[PDB]
This record gives structure tokens, sequence and C-alpha cells, in this order.
């Protein structure tokens, strides 16, 4: 199912960019306000960027590690799309170009990067371990799925707490949360994705052989801006001033110095976002403790 | 960071055994404060140094403090028993300790002065740094104590003097006395301890060693923690070439 875009809409949105205008009123370098809401259970997190709505759920269960890695636990990230985010998405389409890319960006940002301490997921070596699962649910699409998911996964992992397990011999003793408190996960670093969208205001000839560069780049594009772009760049960083991953899979040829500028611009955003996540986690912890005190008092 | 493990009960069971038997006292081991209070009241009125002797002896049964990185252990394991603090680190001596240097770089990144180097954010590299400085720390104190041992051994090289000694170990092959004046422990073998080694008896229950002195003929019972007069003397062993301090009690 296709999204029909008129010539008028194509010309208007592009011309607006030539006049430093974007429809939502943002700034070319302006990232959308990210809202993070935690549910009752640990690992339940809802991320909202403008109209974009994503929900992540962290879960874990006792499992056996692979033969190759007897000291490491299991960790998987699911990002199956559904027609709920729009009829443009086919139900279960996990092989489409954009889907596989998004799936690979998140994987290289969280899994491959070792954001989660999988070594601390091991209960007994080569026998029993924890299997952490991150399920991302794309509720409403207005662009920026990759950035929304990376925040949803990370906020969830940092908010999630696994039940205490004591092990004797073969036997496993899964302590319920009420009897003893659950244990948080180990996070080595906090990866954040920032996606750039590129627009060629002129023709291909002036992009390939043109002297002065004039390609437009905006941060965190909406759906309309996303459907009219000529190239995409997703750069992942952390507060430690290091690039976790960069992916410009083809698209509009872009100047190297411009791509470097984007990486430095993204670093200022990931700093604000990371601190934001941490603060919302503290307040959530203070909220749960204050209610625990008001529950014990009256009790 | 730097942690200090709580001492096992097995380490103090032998000390409390000698205390409850001879001096009729005990160390609580229930908590660090309990261990401190019971160690504090462990004092003999006839000899003020008795309390010091117990302290320097209960120090030998403490677990070795070690450096580590916060990702290697959980928060309750950050506990430092000897200081009773939830968390602790070395930071005040960069010049003579490399651990402080690491702490300095981490604090600089903590306040935002300068980004922390990648080498101090790698769990693998941090494990190598900790295991190294832990080994270098042990080698430092041992070399330091050995330096004291040599120079003190050279002071008593050609000198004999009746000093004050304290029995710290009682065995059937002899006794071990400590001289606080020189800070040197000595071993008195049964052959050089008394005459007629077949007449001497060792009671493990009371840690008592009864024997008849070479210059006497009266059965003397030597218990533990006793303040005894000891003649000091140094002699290099012709096999080990180590300056040992041969002690003869009186």
């Amino acid at each position: 199912k296709d999204i029909e875009i008129s010539a008028s809409e194509s010309k208007f949105i592009l011309e607006a960019l030539r006049q430093n205008y974007r429809l939502d009123g943002r700034s070319f370098d302006q990232f959308r306000d990210v809202e993070i809401t935690f549910g009752k259970e640990f690992g339940d997190v809802s991320v909202k960027m403008g109209n974009t709505k994503v929900h992540c759920r962290i879960s874990c269960q006792i499992a056996q590690p692979y033969e190759d890695r007897p000291f490491e636990g299991l960790f998987v990230i699911s990002t199956e799309i559904s027609p709920m985010a729009g009829s443009q998405f086919e139900n279960g389409n996990i092989t489409g170009e954009d889907e596989v890319l998004c799936s690979r960006i998140i994987e290289k940002s969280v899994r491959r990067s070792g954001a989660l301490d999988v070594e601390g997921l091991c209960i007994v070596a080569g026998s029993k371990c924890w299997a952490v699962r991150a399920d991302v649910h794309f509720l409403d699409c207005d662009g920026g799925f990759i950035d929304a998911s990376c925040i949803a996964v990370m906020a969830g992992l940092m908010h999630f707490k696994k039940p205490d397990i004591t092990v004797h011999g073969e036997q496993i003793i899964v302590h319920p949360v009420n009897e003893r408190e659950p244990v948080p996960l180990g996070i080595l670093h906090i990866p954040i994705c920032v996606t750039f969208s590129f627009f060629n205001p002129q023709d291909t000839e002036e992009n390939i052989k043109g002297e002065t560069n004039s390609e437009i780049s905006i941060i965190d594009a909406t759906l309309k801006e996303e459907l009219l772009r000529d190239g995409v760049l997703t750069v992942t960083l952390n507060k430690n001033r290091e690039v976790v991953q960069v992916s410009k899979a083809g698209g509009l040829p872009m100047d190297a110095l411009t791509l470097m500028k984007c990486c430095h611009e993204a670093y200022s955003i990931i700093e604000k976002i990371t601190d934001q996540i941490l603060q919302l986690l503290k307040e959530d912890s203070e909220k749960r403790n204050k209610y625990a005190a008001m529950l014990t008092s009256e009790n | 960071l730097r942690r200090h493990a709580a001492p096992p009960s097995t380490n103090f069971e032998i000390l409390n055994e000698m205390l409850n038997t001879r001096k009729n006292m005990s160390i609580s081991l229930e908590s660090s404060k309990a261990l401190a209070d019971s160690l504090d009241r462990c004092v003999d009125p006839e000899d003020p140094y008795f309390n010091t002797l117990v302290r320097i002896m209960s120090t030998r049964c403490m677990m070795a403090a070690q450096y580590f990185y916060s990702g290697a252990y959980s928060y309750p394991d950050f506990r430092h028993y000897g200081l009773a603090v939830d968390i602790y680190t070395h930071f005040t001596s960069p010049i003579r300790r490399y651990c402080d240097v690491v702490a300095h770089r981490q604090l600089a990144g903590a306040i935002g002065y300068e980004p922390l180097s990648l080498t101090h954010r790698d769990k693998n590299k941090m494990d190598m740094i900790c295991r190294n400085i832990n080994r270098k720390h042990r080698n430092a104190q041992f070399a330091g104590r050995a330096s004291i041992e040599y120079y003190v051994g050279q002071v008593m090289r050609n000198n004999e003097s009746t000093e004050t000694g304290y029995v710290i170990k009682v065995f059937n092959n002899g006794i071990v006395v400590l001289v606080p004046k020189f800070g040197v422990e000595g071993l008195i073998r049964l052959d050089n301890l008394t005459e007629d080694p077949n007449s001497a008896a060792f009671d493990e229950v009371e840690y008592k060693l009864t024997f008849v002195p070479t210059n006497s003929d009266k059965p003397r019972d030597v218990y533990v923690f006793d303040k005894v007069e000891v003649q000091v003397r140094s002699v290099m062993d012709p096999i080990t070439s180590k300056r040992k301090a041969e002690l003869l009690l009186k």
C-alpha cells in the first residue's frame, strides 16, 4: 500500500526547506521533545516524540546459554511492525528495506555495542542464565522510529529489575519480588540514536559535479519530511564522547565534513537526552519509594 | 574502588580459644563495632602492653583489602569492614600510588573537567589494572617489612641484651616469642628451650608448655601471652644465609 505524494506537496516542503522552514515549526538542528512514561511494572516504558508513539517492554526468563558462550546470558530485541502505526506497514513484514535497516541499527546500538552486561546475566556457568528480551511496539508513526526505539529500549533496560535468584546445585529458587526486592540490570553505557535526513534542493548533476554544496540536512524528520528525503544518516553516541555506530546506507551523496558536523551536533542532543532519562528514572524511584512509605505507614 | 572483606569466624576461633582458656575473654565477631568493643576491653591491668599484643595479633587474622572496579561486584560488596564504610577508594596519594591516578582521572570526568580515557571505562582493562596494583601493593609492604628485618638484624648482629618478650605461639617442639623493642619474632626450639626434652609436656587444651630450664631443675609452666625475659642474639644460618634472631629465654 503506497502513500501518494502530489507534485505540489513535494515542491512545497522542499521549497520551505530552501527558506529555512519546516512544517512543524522546528529548527533544522532541533530534536523533538522526548517524553518518557513508566508503567507500574519494571521494564514498562512509553516514549513519545511529538506524534510518534512507541512502547517497549522488558522481560526475562530462566534459560540455558549457548554452548559457545557458557558465561553469557541471552538478549534479544524485537521490533515487529504492524498496521497500527499506519496502513503503509505490512503485518509481519520483517524483510523490507526500512524494516531490516531499523532492526540492524538498534541491534548494532544495543546488542553489538554491549550496552547490556550479558556476563551478569549468568546464574550458573554453562547451565542456567537469564534471557532478557526487549519488545518494541510501534504504536503511532510520525517518523524517527530508530531514535524512538533506541530510547525506548535503553530506558526500559535501565528501569527493569529482575527477581532475585539463589541457586544450589541443579535446583533454581526464583524469589518473588514481595519476599525480596528485584535486582536491576548492568548497563555498561547508554547509547542514543540521532537520525539526520538529507534533501537535494537542486538536481543530481549539481550533487555529483557541483562546485558549492547546497544539500539540506535536518534532525529528526517527521513522516512527511521522511517521505521526501534523498538520504538518511543514523549516528549513535554516548556521554563518553564516543561513536557507538554510524550508518549512512547509500542515498544522497553527502560531504564528509557535513557528516562530521552532524556527529558533533548529535553529541549535544544525546547529552541532553541521557541526562533527561536519568532524571526521570530518579524521580520514578523516588515516587515508588514515597508510595512504599505511605503504604507501610497506613498498613 | 577498594574493598575489605569481613573476617571469617575460623580466623578468630583460634584466638578466642586462647583467650577464653587463658585470659577467659572473647571477641564478638557479630559486627565490626562488636569486634572493636570486645578487642578494646581485652586488656590486662598488670601489663598495659597486653592489649597491644592482642591487637597486633588479631590483625594477622584479617582479610586482605583489595582494589577493584565497581562493575566486578555488587553494591553490598563495596563494604569496607575495617573502616565501616559502604564505599571507599584511594585518591589522596597520586605520586606514590597509581590507583589514585586512576581515581583522579575518573573524578575529573565526574565533575566534567576532562572526558575519562577509554582505558578507564573498559571492564577488561580495569580488571588488569586492579590485579596488578593489588600484586604490587603486596610486594611493596613485604619488601618494606623485609627492609626493616635486615637493618634491625644488623643492629643485633654483635650484641646481646636481656629484652622483654611475649609468647605468641606455643608448640610441642618449642615456643615463639615476640620482642616489641626490636619488633622481631623468634623461635626457641625445645632442645635450646630446656634440658631433657623427653620430660617436657605440651597441653594443647591450655596452650601450656611445661619444661625444666637448662640452668635450673624446677618444672616451669610457660603459658601463652606471658611476659618473659629473653636474651637476644643474631646468627646467619649457614644454609639459608638469612640473618635470623636466636632467642634464649630466662
